[PDB]
């Protein structure tokens, strides 16, 4: 689609080695993906 | 007894050391300009014998005037080490005291006292030139009450 | 003007900037994806990342543009986009007393072209974008850290970088030097949930999913 | 045997304008390249602002260019007000212009006197720092702080001028030109000062434009450009003044430009004193500017709005702006992104000193080591805004 | 204060104190809140 | 302002200007440190009618 | 699109070639770093540290990630060669002050709640 | 009661000088060279 | 009133005092524990109750704009007193 | 555990280690390292000092805010010991002096002061006492120092039977008075040694090993009532050791056999100095003596520590004694000295 | 409008050239500089005799913090936490609960004075004039710990400085 020398790459993007995050805070963390509940007060 | 002579000699040396407190201009941030305002004619830090000094080899007190960053801390410790003794550190402003506005930053050391021992903590953001002058006179009164020769006489 | 509180709207400049945006889009269809004018009369040109040098050179050199000054070059991190990084060029035309904004996009692994050949001012801005966001700039004369400590790991201005980072610095008397340790806070930063559960601006309401 | 002295140091040096590591190699006596190493005062200001409410982020701008506090907060206030689609009241605008010119006097005094002190003329520093102390008194009388007023806010200014402040500002300004005269009696015609500034750090006008220079670094090279005139803000279009223009683009021309800018600042200050209008000093819209404390303690709506403005803050409509002012050090701007909430999504700060110090290597070409001290002084550099 | 004396309050210090830093009268910080979690105390009577 | 006539003349001559009319030290010309109480005006929307917030 | 543009290397072998060049440069630099910074470590220790830093990223398969790792490694090498780093910066690869953290389940259970 | 805020005086403030004022002082170069020459002449005599 | 702990430590107005086994008392040794001796609860307890003759009374804390947000207090309960929720002043209808 | 003494955090500066330690002798060589190791993990450190408070300033950045507390104390006063000891759960005794003064002889600092600290700590109810005697301590020693060290071990075990006695050998470090002592002999020409040092064998130990061993003995529940010998990994003949010291410092090494009696006269002459004598008769005796072997004692490896060799940490001590000619030389340009083993 | 700062060409006649030659050889502008310094030597210095004389301040001056009371002695703070919410540096830590008499009062009120930027936002946010920045500016300490203020410390500051704090507030509250 453009002259950028398209190079074949796997579809498992992994930027962990470039984020600078210490290794403890990658494998041992567990993130939660959610839509926050409505605050029942309002 | 012979403790009177030692007390008098200590008094003399501590009067000479606080009457010629030569500080080192460590102006990192906004606190630097209030310190040169304490330098300015209105307060005239030179009238107390507190001169405008130069390379740490002739400095008696370090004034940490401004934010200390992680990139900058090794240089501050280096020049602190290069000061001949006796040497004192005055932490001026919230940033130098405990991090201040930038306490929760990735690049700011939370207080210069993590890097050097600090004698006087001057609060304010910035402390007024009068507040810094009060801290300097308080440091002078700290020096007046040292008992180095009396400590030695009872060893 | 019986509205002393509302900011006055200037429609002449809005029309002028609209016409110039049409002009720029027509001259460079190959790279211009979108052009828009804000309600406070600021013109933005959205471009493909390939068109950075062509569009910037056109805006600098065209006799009807003459945007000789690079006011600012920064990046914006938007994690919810696959191209998370938004590269923003702010340009000023002294000849026509006008300003223009040029924006493109990139991700963590695609290099943006260095624009130091267009503006010499871009040398430190691109280093700062690389330092704080991790965006690589191909053909940069000297790309390296500018703001962060030597050997600093990570890119702090990314939205997923923690506010206090990962390491602290202190002087250690055993090893006689300043050392780095994992960050511990005697008082952790207190997260505030401030957003109101009621919609403030209906005119910006996104259509429902 | 190429052993070009790579003296890559000098942060503790008193002439380092605070904190600056200079990596320098010399072909004998003359400078071959300059490599400024900055970040020694990078405090993550732009990231911290993302965790602060719009009001909570205002004091951060006092500490960017900590010689020009009120100008920085004026620029930030203008950006936030543009995003909010609100207008500050006329009296607030006149106060903002008056204190911006007072701030320009403060900054120019600091710049010129520290430049001279670095060159070796220590005496003018004290004479003018007395005037700086008096202007600090004006700052403190209006806000309670000598430097970091936090006085100019999105919507206007925090509180009104105290009674008798205009009289004291008039008393100060009517004598200040005599101090500029004494400063010039020591520097302008001195054959040693000119020997240290004439034809030193010459920058071409086109090359100044392409390097992103602004302010005096532009008008030193003869470029006729000033934001206060071409793109006026507040009530600057209603005030009359002159834009001093250089001819040789060297340190001496820039020094003359700064001195004449002090004179024109006095000229603007006179009109601000004579044309200060009555009225309120913040926008009469309690969903942006907090109500008066008397109304807060009496009226339900005022109490609610005080509570919400001081806990959540006002929501800014989504959008991005780049607004710039003619700061005393050049063009100071902010690229402020709003996502619609009460906290800025992104706040990039444009500081003229960043681009100016990026050009130190270019301007120091073929100059001695002592000339780099002058070139740094002529680009007046505060690393609080260089590093942010 | 001779011509315009301050308003009398019964809680205002009647004796001004200077900066007592570096003296045994110096202020030392402490937590002013009470303990949050109460532990279970075992019975003093043995089960056997 | 306490300087003698001769000293004033010497410093006026040395500076080349009459510096006694533009002294850098402040004197009784300053405003009193105690001022009368102010009475600040209200904004344009301090009205009882014709003031709906949707119109401003 | 389906494919992406490279940083430098159009393939994994090119990325490996640049990795080897960077490894060579670092390996030769280590003795000069030990001498110049007056480090209290041995050249074997420093070169083993260089190798262990390289071995952290051995699992990387994306040539663009490898290219960016090489770019950052060359940046670090230039900070070391030009003596922009201090001794404290060079010595931060060796976490001499940090205590040995537990690794087995039992000790981690004893000292706290972290997994 | 009427409003009372910090205001300019009813007649406005007096003019403030801002323009450069470096006075002309001294003798011409001819006078200086004549004096310098005559001084040397009398010294020699 | 400000009392004493069994260890002799002074008890603040929030009721804080370290127990006899708390090592943190070492911070006060060769020093002092800073305690404000004006307990606001005991001070507001000393104020009389105003006998205002209305069902609803208003209190702004005294001094007008220098007090607290003006509030209105109902005085219909004849067993309780109506007290201000800002400054603690108490009000009651005359002699029931 | 008291509720405020429960460990929290991750072992960093802002953590809580559950340790409240009074470190007698914290202002000395060994003291600055155990104080640093205690403040590293977030311990409450009580520092008794008799020196000028200026001399305790290097310990202030060693711990988080409030975690290092400085208090005046008098070695000849039990009330001061009680005051600085009341709230601690571990007491570390590090006070000592390599010379007698007009007010404190070896019996005072090695017998009376440790016994007072042990007895006051037992009375106040501190759970742990760590006492630092010498490896070579001997009731029939030629040295007053070591005879008093033996007497003090007896007295400390009598007053505080659960105490952990630690017996290091000659500790070396950046301010050790062991490597610096031998490296300071270049000022008097050559290096005088009794019997040329060919009969003395030393087993020096590294300061960080001693400090980490003290910390580990604090944390180890099976160190009560125990006696430890903190020796280094290698034994050296004194001639070989001093030769290696001078080779690392790059100073010329020309020893000569000063006899014992002349060396004692030399030491007696130096005792006249009223400021930190350069050497003494007692130091002359203890340098010439060989370190004992006590295989029956647990050591630094029974606390989980690998002893650091001298040939690894000697450059960080001796690089200060090198001239400008050899200031920037690697640690391996000098081959390790010959080791005598058992 | 603009003006030129260095666009004057020197005159090239006998008298002007001789004027410049005399200025070159006889150092006349250097003598003008010496005259300016000599004139400053005979001027009264602007120095004040600190601490016996003090720099002038205003009622708005923002110094050491204090917690205030009503004339009844009751605290003003009703623990709304507005100051803690608005604090730019997050220097204010607050815990509250119902008091034994039912009042809404703080049990913790800490200000990290080394985190504080002394902006005065807390006293603006406060609806009851409870937290203020007082006039005191001479409170330097010899240790870091004495700058981490307590509720007791701040209340003692209020009792210490209320006499002049109240006068300052009366002087400036009509501007607020
Ligand atoms: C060469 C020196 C020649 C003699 C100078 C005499 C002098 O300056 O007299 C002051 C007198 C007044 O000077 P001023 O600056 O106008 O005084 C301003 C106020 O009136 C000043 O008003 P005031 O109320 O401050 O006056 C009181 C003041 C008055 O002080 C004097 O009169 C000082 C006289 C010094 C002789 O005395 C004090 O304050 C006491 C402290 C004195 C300090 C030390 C004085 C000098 C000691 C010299 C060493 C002694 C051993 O000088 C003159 O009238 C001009 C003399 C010019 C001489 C040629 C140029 C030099
Ligand atoms: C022009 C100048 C001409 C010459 C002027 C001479 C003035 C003489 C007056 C006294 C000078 C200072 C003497 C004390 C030195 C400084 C000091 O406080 O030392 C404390 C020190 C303290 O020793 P210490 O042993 O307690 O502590 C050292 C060890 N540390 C730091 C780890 C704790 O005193 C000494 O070292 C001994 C001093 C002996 C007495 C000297 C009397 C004066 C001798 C000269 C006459
Ligand atoms: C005969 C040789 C005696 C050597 C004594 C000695 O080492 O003194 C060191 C010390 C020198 O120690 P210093 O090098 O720490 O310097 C001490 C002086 N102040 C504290 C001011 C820095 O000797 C002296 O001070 C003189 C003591 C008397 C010397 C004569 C003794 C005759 C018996
Ligand atoms: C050392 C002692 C002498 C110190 C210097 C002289 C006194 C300085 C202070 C008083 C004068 C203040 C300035 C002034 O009046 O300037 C007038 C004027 C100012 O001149 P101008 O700079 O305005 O130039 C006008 C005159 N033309 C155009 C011709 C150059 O200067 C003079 O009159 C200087 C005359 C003396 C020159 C120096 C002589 C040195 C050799 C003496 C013997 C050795
Ligand atoms: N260093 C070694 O090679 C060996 C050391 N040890 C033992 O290790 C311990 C620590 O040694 P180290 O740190 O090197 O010794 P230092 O001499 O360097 O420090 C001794 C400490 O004891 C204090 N002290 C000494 N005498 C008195 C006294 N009379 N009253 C009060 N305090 C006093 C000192 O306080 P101040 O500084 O104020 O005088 C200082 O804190 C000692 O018990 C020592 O005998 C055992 C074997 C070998
Ligand atoms: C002086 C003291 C020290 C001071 C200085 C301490 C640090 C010095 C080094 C600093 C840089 C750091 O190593 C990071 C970089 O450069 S990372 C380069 C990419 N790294 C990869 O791993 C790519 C993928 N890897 C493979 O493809 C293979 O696994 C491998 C190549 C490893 C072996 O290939 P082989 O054919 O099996
Ligand atoms: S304490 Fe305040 S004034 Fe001082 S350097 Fe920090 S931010 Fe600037
Ligand atoms: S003055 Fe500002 S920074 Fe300090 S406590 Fe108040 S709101 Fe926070
Ligand atoms: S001090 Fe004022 S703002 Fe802060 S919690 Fe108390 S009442 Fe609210
Ligand atoms: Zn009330």
């Amino acid at each position: 689609t453009q002259d950028t020398q398209l190079i074949a790459v796997d579809e498992k993007l992994d930027i962990t080695t470039l984020t600078g995050v210490p290794e403890e805070h990658i494998k041992t963390r567990k993130v939660r993906i959610f839509v926050p509940a409505r605050n029942n007060m309002q | 007894r012979g403790e009177y002579v030692v007390a008098k000699l200590d008094d003399l040396v501590n009067w000479a050391r606080r009457s010629s407190l030569w500080p080192m201009t460590f102006g990192l941030a906004c606190c630097a300009v209030e310190m040169m305002h304490m330098a300015a004619p209105r307060y005239d830090m030179d009238r107390f014998g507190v001169v405008f000094r130069a390379s740490p080899r002739q400095s008696d007190v370090m004034i940490v005037a401004g934010t200390l960053t992680n990139k900058m801390a090794p240089a501050l410790r280096k020049v602190y080490d290069q000061m001949p003794e006796p040497r004192y550190v005055v932490s001026m402003g919230s940033c130098a005291n405990g991090g201040g506005y930038y306490h929760y930053s990735y690049s700011v050391v939370r207080g210069c006292d993590r890097i050097v021992p600090v004698d006087i903590y001057v609060p304010g953001c910035p402390p007024t030139a009068e507040a810094l002058l009060y801290g300097i006179l308080q440091l002078q009164r700290k020096i007046k009450r040292e008992k180095r020769l009396r400590i030695w006489y009872r060893r | 003007d019986t509205r002393p509180t509302i900011r006055p709207r200037n429609d002449v400049v809005h029309k002028q900037l609209s016409a110039f945006g049409q002009y720029v889009a027509e001259i460079l269809p190959k790279y211009v994806q979108q052009v828009q004018v804000s309600c406070f009369n600021e013109l933005e040109i959205f471009i493909h990342p390939d068109g950075v040098i062509p569009v910037l050179t056109f805006l600098r050199d065209h006799t009807n543009a003459q945007f000789k000054s690079l006011a600012d070059l920064t990046a914006v991190d938007v994690p919810t986009r696959q191209n998370r990084f938004e590269i923003v060029y702010n340009l000023l035309s002294l000849r026509f007393n006008s300003r223009i904004r040029v924006k493109t996009y990139t991700d963590e692994l695609t290099p943006i072209e260095s624009s130091v050949t267009v503006y010499k001012a871009a040398n430190w801005y691109e280093r700062e974008i690389w330092d704080m966001f991790g965006v690589f700039f191909a053909n940069h004369p000297d790309l390296r850290r500018i703001l962060t400590d030597y050997g600093f790991e990570g890119h702090p201005f990314r939205k997923d970088f923690p506010l206090s980072g990962y390491v602290e610095l202190r002087y250690d008397d055993e090893v006689k030097r300043v050392v780095a340790e994992p960050v511990e806070l005697a008082q952790e930063f207190r997260k505030f949930d401030l957003n109101s559960p009621w919609e403030a601006f209906p005119a910006y309401r996104q259509p429902p999913e | 045997l190429v052993s070009n002295l790579t003296l890559n140091f000098g942060p503790q040096h008193p002439a380092a304008h605070g904190v600056l590591r200079l990596v320098m190699e010399l072909s004998g006596e003359m400078v071959r390249k300059c490599d400024p190493h900055i970040g020694l005062l990078h405090r993550g200001t732009e990231k911290l602002i993302e965790y602060k409410t719009y009001l909570q982020a205002l004091p951060y701008f006092d500490r960017l260019d900590y010689v020009s506090m009120m100008c920085n907060e004026q620029a930030y206030s203008l950006a936030v007000e543009k995003l909010l689609n609100i207008q500050p009241p006329p009296r607030a605008q006149w106060i903002r212009v008056l204190f911006g010119e007072i701030t320009r006097l403060l900054n120019h005094i600091m710049a010129v006197t520290t430049h001279a002190l670095d060159i070796g003329a220590m005496t003018p520093f004290f004479w003018m720092f007395e005037e700086r102390e008096k202007m600090f008194e004006f700052y403190e009388r209006v806000s309670g702080a000598r430097m970091h007023a936090a006085y100019i806010r999105p919507g206007g200014v925090h509180q009104d001028l105290p009674l008798g402040l205009l009289d004291d500002i008039y008393e100060f300004s009517k004598n200040f030109s005599f101090r500029i005269d004494e400063l010039e009696e020591m520097l302008t015609n001195n054959r040693i000062w000119r020997n240290r500034t004439v034809d030193i750090g010459v920058v071409t006008a086109e090359d100044a434009l392409n390097y992103g220079f602004s302010g005096v670094m532009l008008r030193g090279s003869g470029i006729q450009w000033d934001l206060r005139k071409t793109q006026p803000y507040d009530v600057y279009d209603q005030v009359e003044f002159d834009v001093p223009i250089g001819s040789r683009g060297d340190c001496y021309d820039r020094y003359l430009c700064r001195v004449e800018e002090m004179r024109q600042s006095l000229r603007i200050i006179s009109q601000c004193l004579n044309k200060m209008p009555p009225g309120e000093i913040k926008v009469d819209d309690a969903k942006v500017s907090p109500p008066k404390r008397a109304e807060m303690k009496t009226s339900m709506e005022s109490l609610i709005h005080h509570f919400k403005l001081y806990t959540e803050g006002y929501q800014v409509p989504p959008g991005a702006t780049y607004t710039a002012i003619e700061a005393p050090k050049g063009e100071f701007g902010v690229y402020l992104v709003s996502d619609g909430s009460s906290r800025p999504y992104r706040c990039k700060i444009k500081a003229p000193g960043f681009a100016h110090l990026a050009g130190l290597d270019k301007m120091s070409k073929g100059h001695m080591l002592a000339d780099v001290v002058a070139i740094i002084g002529t680009q007046d550099i505060v690393f609080g805004e260089v590093d942010r | 204060p001779t011509t315009k004396p301050p308003t009398a309050r019964k809680y205002i210090w009647t004796n001004h104190k200077f900066n007592v830093s570096g003296t045994p009268q110096q202020y030392v910080p402490y937590s002013t809140t009470r303990k949050k979690i109460q532990e279970w105390v075992p019975p003093s009577t043995p089960y056997k | 302002a306490s300087a003698t006539r001769v000293i004033q003349l010497l410093r006026n001559w040395a500076s080349g200007r009459d510096l006694q009319a533009k002294l850098q030290l402040r004197y009784q010309e300053i405003s009193k440190r105690t001022q009368p109480p102010p009475k600040l005006p209200v904004g344009p929307s301090h009205k009882l009618s014709n003031n709906y917030y949707c119109t401003r | 699109g389906t494919s992406v543009k490279p940083i430098f290397s159009r393939d994994m072998n090119e990325a490996k070639r640049r990795v080897r060049e960077l490894y060579r440069a670092w390996y030769r630099e280590v003795p000069n770093t030990v001498h110049l910074f007056q480090l209290d470590i041995s050249v074997k220790q420093g070169r083993d540290k260089v190798r262990e830093m390289f071995m952290k990223n051995a699992h990387v398969t994306d040539p663009r990630v490898v290219d960016l790792l090489v770019i950052k490694g060359k940046m670090e090498l230039e900070e070391t060669i030009n003596v922009w780093k201090q001794r404290t910066h060079i010595m931060r690869f060796f976490h001499e002050t940090e205590a040995p953290r537990p690794t087995d389940f039992l000790s981690k259970f004893y000292v706290g709640h972290d997994p | 009661s009427k409003v009372k805020q910090d205001m300019p005086p009813p007649g406005g403030y007096g003019p403030i000088d801002y323009k450069r004022n470096l006075p002309r002082r001294g003798l011409s170069g001819y006078s200086m060279f004549a004096v310098g020459i005559g001084t040397l002449l009398f010294g020699y005599w | 009133g400000v009392r004493t702990s069994p260890t002799g430590e002074k008890v603040t107005h929030t009721g804080q005092a370290y127990d006899d086994g708390d090592y943190r008392r070492v911070r006060f040794s060769d020093r002092q524990k800073e305690v404000n001796e004006n307990f606001a609860i005991d001070l507001i307890a000393e104020q009389p109750v105003s006998e205002v003759g209305s069902r609803v009374i208003s209190c702004d804390g005294g001094g007008g704009a220098l007090g607290h947000p003006r509030v209105y207090i109902n005085l219909d309960k004849e067993t309780k007193t109506g007290t201000c929720g800002y400054c603690g002043l108490q009000f009651r209808q005359p002699h029931h | 555990l008291h509720h405020a003494l429960i460990p929290h955090g991750k072992g960093g500066r802002s953590s809580v280690s559950g340790i409240v330690a009074t470190v007698f002798g914290a202002t000395g060589f060994l003291g600055r390292y155990v104080v640093n190791h205690l403040g590293r993990m977030g311990s409450q450190v009580i520092v008794p000092y008799r020196c000028e408070p200026y001399d305790t300033m290097h310990l202030r950045p060693m711990g988080d805010l409030g975690q290092i507390i400085f208090m005046e104390w008098n070695g000849k006063d039990k009330d001061s010991i009680r005051k600085v000891v009341e709230h601690s759960n571990v007491v570390i005794n590090l006070v000592g002096r390599e010379w007698e003064t007009k007010n404190f002889d070896f019996e005072d600092v090695f017998v009376k002061i440790p016994h007072a600290i042990a007895q006051v700590s037992k009375e106040a109810g501190v759970e742990k006492l760590i006492h630092i005697s010498h490896l070579n301590a001997d009731i029939k020693s030629p040295s007053r120092y070591l005879r008093s060290k033996a007497v003090g071990e007896k007295e400390v075990r009598a007053a505080f039977p659960e105490a952990t006695i630690i017996k290091p050998s000659d500790i070396f470090g950046r301010e050790d008075r062991f490597l610096n002592y031998f490296a300071s002999m270049r000022w008097f020409g050559g290096v005088p040694l009794i019997s040329l040092g060919k009969e003395t064998v030393k087993q020096p130990v590294y300061i960080v090993d001693v400090s980490k061993g003290i910390i580990n003995a604090i944390k180890d529940p099976d160190a009560k009532g125990k006696t430890f010998a903190f020796v280094g990994p290698n034994r050296y003949l004194l001639f070989d050791l001093v030769q290696y010291i001078f080779a690392v410092a790059y100073r010329p090494f020309l020893p000569y056999p000063l006899p014992h009696f002349a060396y004692r006269w030399v030491g007696r002459l130096f005792e006249v100095s009223p400021f930190e004598p350069w050497t003494t008769r007692d130091k002359v005796e203890r340098v010439h003596m060989s370190d004992m072997t006590l295989p029956h004692l647990p050591g630094l490896e029974d606390l989980g520590i690998q002893a650091t060799p001298l040939e690894l940490k000697a450059i960080e001590v001796l690089r200060r004694h090198r001239t400008y000619r050899w200031l920037t030389s690697e640690m391996e340009d000098v081959k390790p000295a010959k080791t005598v083993n058992i | 409008t603009y003006k030129f700062v260095n666009m004057r060409e020197p005159s090239m006649d006998m008298k002007s050239v001789t004027d410049r030659a005399a200025q070159t050889l006889l150092w006349t502008e250097l003598v003008r500089g010496l005259g300016m310094t000599l004139s400053y030597l005979f001027r009264e210095p602007a120095t004040i005799n600190y601490p016996f004389e003090k720099g002038p301040l205003s009622p708005r001056f923002r110094g050491e913090h204090a917690l205030r009371r009503y004339p009844s002695g009751e605290e003003r703070c009703i623990a709304c936490k507005l100051c803690e919410a608005v604090c730019p540096a997050q220097a204010i830590t607050i815990e509250a609960e119902p008091r034994a008499d039912g009042s809404r009062r703080t049990t913790r009120y800490d200000i990290d004075m080394t985190k504080c930027i002394y902006c005065g936002f807390c006293q603006e946010a406060c609806p009851v004039d409870a937290i203020v920045e007082g006039p005191n500016f001479e409170f330097s300490t010899e240790t870091h710990e004495e700058l981490l203020y307590n509720k007791e410390k701040l209340l003692n500051n209020g009792d210490k400085w209320e006499a002049e704090i109240a006068a300052n507030i009366q002087a400036d509250y009509l501007y607020r």
